């Protein structure tokens, strides 16, 4: 089901794991 | 230190937050810079003015 | 690295209740109550329990012998 | 008759400092060039390239 | 021996851009380990006492210390021959304090009076009777501050909130809002004072000072100035905060009916430009024509928004007191921090198309318009969209760089220029020749 | 040799003599990072040896 | 855990109290 | 050389630190610290005055 | 490197004064007090005081500059009132009225503690 | 809106109009007027002019 | 020509802070006293810090600032003690000064919390703050490391240092409706009532008020926990006495000298 | 999606799952070109005007642009982009625990600071950058305002007291490298105390500092030109040993010793120094207000709000009109208003719900203006001033710009040996450079004789 | 009779080291090793 108006907290929940799954200097 | 437990790394005199990826000659901490150019196999259809050519198809 | 003893501005001993913020954040009670609880009125010392980093713990991972 | 500057000592001042040094880029163009068109921040780099953090010296 | 207190220096800053970077001053020593310095000796230096470094070289000879303190000192260089005018002048918070001490609404009592006092290192030693004698011993700023101009000075000069339909009306020699400075046997009248009377401008009051008077004089007039407007400012206070940045309400429905009016003018440009109806203007393109149009209109509406936001301040304000004062800003920058910031123009142009045919793969291709070309409607008060922060950047990166690169070419052309003229001068035959005796001029300047 | 301030304002602090003089000599103060000239019947010697040695 | 929670307690409200929104500092483009 | 050792060259009794604020000193006045001011030295002669 | 340290602002130096008094000459009656290693505690209840005093036509302190440990207080009375003695008066008054405010404060904590 | 002197600016034009032609300020109108050696070395072309 | 008789009525009286209200004195002998309440107090605490063995993880003057900032109770032996720098002999006499001693050592498993309970001091009043609640945590040592150390403490005021500052609050403040218009509100209506304001909640200041000298200055007092709070006010009021008394004689000193 | 997500960790959900599901996909900066972008989900969705209505992609969020030292300025939106890049330059130059295991490190010019506390507002994005855990400032109470004149023209104010208790104060530390080699067939080094009869070349300093084998011990007091290791070279011997550099007056911390690639006696020394904060040390905040302490007043000295609360930092007002950095102020006021409440803020670039007004309603709340203006008073008179001033919770960071490695003197010292003329450099004890611009100024001057003086008398007198 | 003692790296263990001798730990065999603290009297001021 979509996500509307509440989606600021789920905005920065695919950001933390992204950056959990990938490190900052993951590129080198 | 591929994938070791923040223990072993607190016990090797180091710490789990270091990011890493840098290099270490006589010890010094020596990191690579990203360069970048022109991407290759790529067709440039310039118009330099300050020549003789009206257009310069580099690649 | 470790609390401070003082307060930078006023100047109120905050040294010994950092275990006591501690104890009551782990209790039940929230951020905004246990500042008052424990005796802090000026805004000026409620930064030495909510900036305050414990990286002394970090420190302490490298134990020397042992 | 080759590159400078490719191999830096990677700045541990401060973790922000080191963050940043890890993951910085520099141009081939020669320094302190007369023309303006590559240093200017150009619309392609959108989500690629902080804005704002940059030097404010000749580089 | 060691350097003691009264010794004559020369204090240098690194830069050398012309001949008032390199004055002499006496020394003392203090505590601690930083150079220190009057404030208004920071305008000539190009200074900012934000981790600045200045050289100090020190004379071995009497010889030279004494050519040192004939030539080249503070005090005798206090005017410059290429503009003739002051170059130290009160371009600080002593500026905006001293103007806010000298409007007709300020009273002292006799504490703060005989407080003020002790800070006037040219005194006579008499209490000025003051200008309200009952129902109680009140002074009045100007008369304070005619005891600190030396002399018997007379000037006329304007304020910089002074009415042009003043003096051709009634009211002329008795102003309502307090303009018109007027000094006479060296003792404020009327008028508010600000950088058009104290600052560097020809004809200002510390100029006139220094014509009239000699150069001691001046340099005692600067230090009473800044030691009793620097203590009042004490008892005054001076600040910054949102309380200053926050408008009335009404001031956004007025910004907002423009800014709304301002896109639909343009939109009804682009649709003309569309169909084919907005003619050439003579001596331009039709892309041209229709970009000009489009930047006039952005123009005039940004100067809509700041006039309407300027007159919807009110005199407590501290933008506005600093802005009038002339000590730091400008009445765009108000504009900027509450109405609208404005088009972000690079390379004299506005935002190009990077990708093709648009700016950022936000907006659709072929939107020219106001806030899909870096037009910026926000406010710094009121956050900015990401699409014009992200121009917004472009704009200061386009400044940055012609910064770096005048930085990079006006030194050269200076050190051509000195490098020609470099031997020329004024012989004792009131000529000027050059080393190989030619003359150039029969008389300096003709 | 390390000595101590017995009398005086520094009274207290520990330094070892850096250039001593008929009359003064400088000791640099351990504490602070700065040396100061404090006249020498203000110094006391207190010494650091090790006995034993076995 | 607990600002977890916070959080989305803050939102469903944010989400309940939608009767009317009339802010001065607030705007957001709007092209064609 | 002549650009490196004769037009620029390096000067002794010299110094360079940073600077502050201080409206309490005169225009001509220069608030120098104790260290550099040791450190300086201006060769006077003697006279019986 | 070149920090003064914390006692030269309060103990006194060999060979300096606690106190220096100065005629000046553009005005009669009228000296300038020097006052060593002090701050302003202890000039701006002597200003209040002498403004008290209806004899005193002028009074007022300074800091040369804040670094130096220095306060002047110039005095200007009426010419049958030299400043030496209204300096004098103010002193001595506003120690009366501390020593009297200690007192009530004293007993009205003796009192406040029940009572 | 700035403002120099006429002094200053007349002053540079009459040193580039003193020898009839249009002596350039670059090294190449300098360097060619008969000023010396020593003074066309410190501006530019030291071991040329030497 | 003389000066005034105020008057003093303490409104809260607590082992940790005083508020008291001083009426018909003028504002620069207020100011003054605040002053003095920071400054100006004598107050033991430590200076002198002789540290033999220190393994833990901190600097070694880390431990020599924390210990400085540590208060010591000093309720009547601040009073007897003289200053180190008048003092008449060599070495810390207890008589001019308290001796302390710290020796620990992290021998269990579990990490070690040294708080100023381990200042195990020879005189039985000068004591860390841990009579009548955690003590001072001075460090964290593990298995393995130690701290041995002993310092001494001498009297001082703030003057000197923050570390003999006792009050750790002063809340100073005078006429709480703005009537002697000292500070001018832009817009009355958007600021609060004082704690101290009489105004009722219609007007929001008080009118003007042309012939009217500030009075009723309102004091809070608060002791760090070293002094207690009217301890501070009497001897801020004892030590200005003096100061007073001193410069009336090297005044009369130099008037007779001349 | 957002629910898996959500209880991560614990079982094993990670991004390669939203990536293999087909909700998020990368887009290279040749691609970005042919996509209809959007900012946000709901906003640009929902049904208005018909911009396009063809979308085929989302941002995640549009504060992700920013990168590095950039991310954690607060409020970057509000603030000219100059000022947000000269932050950005700066936030590399602040000082902190720059790594947990700093004290078996020995790189060269390591700075450390002992409090550093926590940002009152942090954005979303540093919860990643990992600045919470190893900050570089502490939290103080800045009142802007222009209290005495010493903080005028891009000047501070600092509280001595707050200094005298620890505020902003660091530790500088810094390590040496020395090791003996086999120079040649008779010449050889080896570590030995220089005695004052064997060894010809000798400096004129304290050697029996020192211990026997040569190095000086952990704890030591030290200061410039001290001998820190006993190198003597055989030619008797001659004393081929470093000595600490001038003005650095420092405490060895701890002494290694080992054995290099080649296999000889290899030794490291570092040497630590507290730097208390004293005028002309460079600070500067999140915003690009630069700046250096001019003087440093007593807490008695400092004004006080209507409860003992006196500023920490006083900046000058004149700074904030002309650069337009209003994200600073928005930053202090929701910096008080985190600490009365008593939870960290958020301070999102693009948040769409964090206004002025809203702040200012919160923090009238609680007894405070809501613009947060307060009433001081005179530290030194006791009167109230006038203009309400504008005082509360800031973060601020120190630079290692430090007075004392930048201060430098000079008389008749060393010289070259080419041309025999002044060294260049603090650290080797060289003179300034008088350059030709300041020749072309003396000239301007027409003060001949000084002139004169500066090239030949002091430069390099020679017949 | 000071025969200049270190500390080993790792195993933190007292070692009698002396001159023209190899840096090794008595037992395991390390590389790395520091220095004991000074025996002087080091005195701070807690200011
Ligand atoms: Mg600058
Ligand atoms: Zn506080
Ligand atoms: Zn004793
Ligand atoms: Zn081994």
């Amino acid at each position: 089901e979509i996500t509307p108006d509440l989606w600021q907290e789920a905005c920065w929940i695919v950001i933390s794991s992204y950056f959990d799954e990938k490190g900052l200097v993951r590129q080198q | 230190l591929n994938g070791l437990t923040d223990r072993d790394l607190c016990e090797l005199n180091e710490c789990p937050l270091d990011p890493g990826g840098y290099f270490i000659i006589n010890g010094s901490e020596k990191v690579l810079i990203a360069q970048e150019k022109m991407a290759t196999n790529t067709v440039y259809v310039f118009a330099k003015k300050d020549s003789k050519y009206a257009y310069t198809g580099e690649c | 690295m470790i609390i401070p003893v003082r307060c930078f501005t006023c100047g109120k001993i905050v040294g010994n209740k950092w275990e006591a913020y501690l104890g009551l954040l782990q209790a039940e009670y929230t951020e905004g109550d246990a500042l008052d609880a424990l005796g802090l009125k000026r805004y000026c010392c409620r930064r030495m329990l909510l900036a305050h980093v414990d990286l002394i713990e970090k420190l302490l991972n490298y134990a020397p012998l042992e | 008759q080759a590159r400078a500057g490719v191999s830096q000592v990677l700045n541990r001042l401060t973790f922000a400092s080191t963050l940043s040094h890890l993951r910085r880029l520099n141009s081939p163009i020669g320094r302190d060039g007369k023309l303006a068109k590559p240093r200017q921040l150009h619309n392609t780099l959108w989500g690629m390239v902080c804005p704002a953090e940059t030097p404010e010296g000749h580089a | 021996r060691h350097m003691c207190d009264g010794d004559i220096v020369i204090f240098n800053r690194q830069p050398t851009l012309h001949k008032m970077s390199m004055m002499g001053h006496r020394v003392r020593i203090l505590p601690w380990s930083t150079f220190r310095l009057n404030l208004s000796v920071t305008t000539p230096y190009n200074a900012d006492f934000d981790g600045d470094e200045m050289n100090l070289h020190l004379p071995q000879s009497l010889e030279t210390r004494a050519e040192i303190q004939e030539l080249a000192m503070v005090p005798r260089m206090i005017v410059t021959p290429q503009s003739n005018r002051p170059v130290m002048g009160i371009v600080q918070d002593t500026l905006t304090a001293v103007r806010k001490f000298t409007k007709r609404d300020v009273f002292l009592e006799r504490g703060e009076v005989m407080n003020l006092l002790m800070f006037l290192s040219t005194w006579d030693g008499k209490v000025p009777q003051p200008a309200i004698l009952k129902p109680r011993p009140l002074w009045t700023g100007k008369q304070i501050f005619s005891l600190i101009i030396p002399g018997h000075i007379n000037c006329i000069r304007t304020h910089s909130t002074h009415p042009d339909d003043e003096d051709s009306g009634p009211y002329k020699h008795i102003s309502p809002g307090d303009t018109k400075v007027v000094v006479e046997n060296g003792e404020l009248i009327m008028g508010i004072l600000c950088k058009k009377s104290l600052g560097t401008s020809a004809g200002s009051l510390v100029h006139i000072s220094y014509l009239e008077m000699g150069h001691d004089i001046t340099r005692l007039f600067y230090s009473n100035i800044q030691t009793v407007i620097n203590n009042w400012l004490l008892i005054e206070g001076h600040t910054i905060g949102i309380g200053d940045s926050i408008a009335d309400s009404k001031t956004y429905q007025d910004i907002q009916n423009t800014i709304k009016k301002a896109k639909q003018d343009v939109i009804e440009v682009i649709e003309k430009a569309h169909n084919n109806e907005l003619e050439p203007t003579p001596g331009n393109t039709l892309r041209q024509t229709f970009e000009n149009q489009v930047n006039r209109i952005l123009n005039d509406a940004r100067d809509k928004t700041g006039s309407s936001a300027q007159k919807s301040l009110s005199e407590y304000n501290n933008f506005k007191s600093m802005v009038v004062s002339g000590a730091k800003g400008s009445k765009i920058n108000i504009s900027q921090v509450i109405a609208v910031v404005g088009q972000q123009n690079v390379e004299g142009k506005r935002i190009p198309f990077g990708f093709k045919h648009r700016t950022l793969p936000h907006f659709i291709k072929d939107d020219y318009g106001p806030e899909s070309r870096g037009f910026v409607e926000n406010s710094y008060l009121a956050g900015l969209t990401p699409t014009e922060f992200f121009f917004h950047a472009m704009g200061g990166r386009e400044g940055l760089i012609d910064t770096a690169v005048k930085t990079a070419e006006t030194g050269y052309i200076q050190r051509r220029l000195i490098k020609s003229m470099e031997s020329v001068m004024v012989k004792y035959d009131a000529t000027v020749r050059n080393s190989i005796n030619q003359v150039v001029q029969l008389r300096y300047g003709e | 040799q390390t000595v101590r301030i017995s009398q005086g304002p520094y009274k207290g602090y520990i330094g070892v003599v850096k250039d001593a003089t008929e009359s003064t000599a400088r000791v640099e103060l351990h504490s602070t990072c700065q040396t100061i000239s404090v006249d020498r019947q203000r110094l006391t010697t207190v010494g650091s040896r090790r006995p034993g040695g076995m | 855990e607990w600002n977890i929670v916070e959080s989305e307690k803050a939102l469903v409200a944010e989400s309940h109290n939608m009767k009317n929104q009339q802010m001065d500092p607030f705007t957001r483009r709007q092209c064609k | 050389r002549v650009r490196g050792n004769l037009m620029g060259k390096r000067v002794d009794f010299s110094a360079r630190t940073v600077i502050t604020p201080d409206p309490n000193l005169s225009i001509d006045q220069v608030g120098v610290p104790r260290s550099i001011a040791a450190n300086m030295t201006f060769a006077e002669i003697v006279t019986p005055f | 490197m070149n920090a003064p340290p914390a006692f030269e602002s309060f103990l006194l130096f060999e060979g300096e004064k606690k106190i220096t008094i100065n005629k000046d000459t553009k005005v009669p009656n009228a000296c300038l007090f020097t006052i060593n290693k002090e701050d302003h505690t202890l000039g701006n209840i002597i200003k209040s005081q002498l403004l008290k005093d209806p004899q005193v036509l002028f009074a007022g302190y300074k800091v040369p500059h804040p670094l130096e440990h220095k306060i002047i207080i110039r005095v200007q009375t009426t010419p049958d009132y030299s400043p030496q003695e209204a300096f004098t008066n103010a002193i001595t008054d506003l120690i009366s009225e501390l020593s009297l405010l200690e007192e009530r404060f004293r007993v009205a904590i003796k009192d406040k503690q029940e009572g | 809106g700035s403002y120099v002197n006429y002094r200053h600016l007349a002053l540079l034009c009459d040193t580039m109009t003193c020898r009839g032609h249009l002596m350039a300020i670059t090294r190449h109108g300098v360097n060619r007027q008969d000023t010396g050696p020593l003074m066309k070395c410190s501006f530019e072309e030291t071991v040329d002019v030497l | 020509p003389y000066a005034n008789q105020p008057t003093v009525r303490i409104t809260e009286l607590t082992d940790e802070n005083v508020k008291f209200i001083i009426e018909n004195t003028d504002l620069a002998v207020a100011n003054s006293i605040r002053r003095v309440f920071i400054a100006e107090v004598p107050i033991i605490a430590i200076d002198w810090v002789q540290i033999d063995a220190n393994s833990s993880v901190l600097h070694d003057e880390f431990i020599a600032h924390r210990l400085g900032l540590i208060p010591l109770t000093s309720d009547d032996i601040v009073d007897k003690l003289q200053y180190s720098r008048d003092c008449t002999c060599e070495e810390f006499c207890p008589e001019c000064s308290v001796e302390f001693t710290l020796d620990v050592r992290c021998n269990e498993d579990q990490t070690r919390h040294v708080t100023s309970r381990d200042l195990i001091s020879n005189s039985p009043r000068v004591i860390p703050v841990t009579s009548r609640q955690d003590d001072i945590l001075i460090v964290k040592l593990r298995k393995g490391q130690e701290l041995r150390l002993r310092a001494y403490a001498k009297k001082g005021f703030g003057k000197e240092h923050a570390k003999w500052n006792p009050t750790a609050g002063v809340a100073f403040e005078y006429d709480p409706d703005n009537a002697l218009r000292h500070t001018v509100y832009p817009k009355p209506e958007e600021w609060p009532k004082s704690e101290y304001s009489e105004l009722d909640e219609d007007e929001s200041q008080a009118p003007y008020d042309p012939n009217g000298k500030p009075e009723r200055f309102y004091y809070n007092v608060e002791s760090c926990g070293s002094l207690r709070p009217e301890t501070i006010v009497l001897s801020a009021l004892s030590g200005l006495k003096k100061k007073l008394s001193d410069l009336q004689t090297q005044l009369s000193h130099e008037i007779q000298s001349d | 999606h957002i629910d898996q997500l959500k209880e991560r960790e614990y079982n094993n959900y990670s991004w390669q799952d939203l990536v293999a599901s087909g909700v998020v996909e990368y887009i290279d900066t040749l691609e970005e070109e042919t996509v209809m972008l959007a900012m946000t989900p709901d906003d640009l969705q929902e049904k208005e005007v018909a911009y396009c209505s063809t979308y085929t992609h989302c941002e995640i969020h549009p504060s992700m642009i920013l990168g590095v030292c950039a991310s954690i300025i607060p409020f970057p939106d509000h603030n000219q982009s100059p000022r947000n890049t000269y932050q950005s330059a700066m936030g590399k130059q602040a000082m902190g625990v720059y790594i947990t295991n700093f004290h078996v490190r020995m790189d060269t010019l390591a700075h450390v600071l002992y409090y550093p506390q926590k940002p009152l507002v942090t954005t979303r994005s540093m919860e990643y950058l990992r600045f919470r855990e190893l900050p570089a400032g502490i939290n103080s109470i800045v009142a802007i305002a222009s209290y005495t004149g010493y903080n005028q023209e891009d000047s501070v104010i600092m509280n001595r007291s707050a200094v005298d208790r620890g505020f902003f104060r660091s530790v500088f530390y810094r390590s040496y490298k020395e090791q003996e080699s086999k120079k040649g067939f008779d010449q050889e080094e080896v570590f030995e105390k220089p005695t004052r009869e064997t060894c010809q070349g000798m400096r004129h300093a304290i050697y029996d500092k020192l211990d026997d084998d040569g190095l000086i011990a952990p704890g030591v007091r030290v200061s410039g030109d001290d001998v820190i290791i006993g190198k003597t070279v055989t030619l008797t011997k001659r004393d081929c040993s470093t000595f600490l550099r001038t003005s650095e007056t420092g405490i060895v911390d701890q002494v290694m010793v080992t054995l290099n690639q080649e296999g000889y006696k290899f030794c490291k020394i570092r040497v630590r120094s507290v730097r208390i904060p004293q005028i002309g040390d460079k600070f500067a905040s999140r915003h690009g207000q630069k700046g250096t302490c001019g003087i440093q007043y007593r807490q008695e000295d400092m004004p006080f709000t209507c409860e003992g609360i006196t500023p920490d930092i006083i900046i000058n007002p004149h700074a904030i009109p002309s650069r337009m950095t209003i994200g600073h102020l928005i930053e202090c006021l929701q910096g008080k208003v985190s600490a009365n409440k008593g939870e960290i803020g958020d301070a999102t670039p693009f948040n769409d719900a964090v206004n002025v007004q809203k702040i200012s309603n919160l923090l009238s709340d609680y007894g405070y203006h809501l613009r947060g203006n307060e009433v001081l008073y005179n530290g030194f008179t006791g009167r109230k001033i006038t203009s309400q001033i504008f005082i509360g919770p800031t973060y601020y960071q120190r630079l290692k710009h430090m007075v004392d490695d930048k201060i430098h003197s000079r008389a008749r010292g060393p010289i070259q040996i080419l041309n025999r003329q002044p060294m260049e450099g603090r650290s080797r004890d060289g003179g300034l450079r008088f350059g030709e611009m300041e020749r072309d100024c003396q000239i301007a001057h027409g003060a001949a004789q000084f002139l004169r003086e500066r090239l030949f008398e002091a430069s390099d007198p020679y017949q | 009779q000071q025969p200049m003692i270190y500390i080993c790296g790792e195993c933190h263990t007292e070692n009698e080291i002396k001159s023209r001798d190899p840096i090794r730990c008595r037992e395991c065999g390390y590389r790395i090793m520091y220095k004991k603290r000074t025996k002087r009297l080091v005195v701070f001021d807690a200011r």
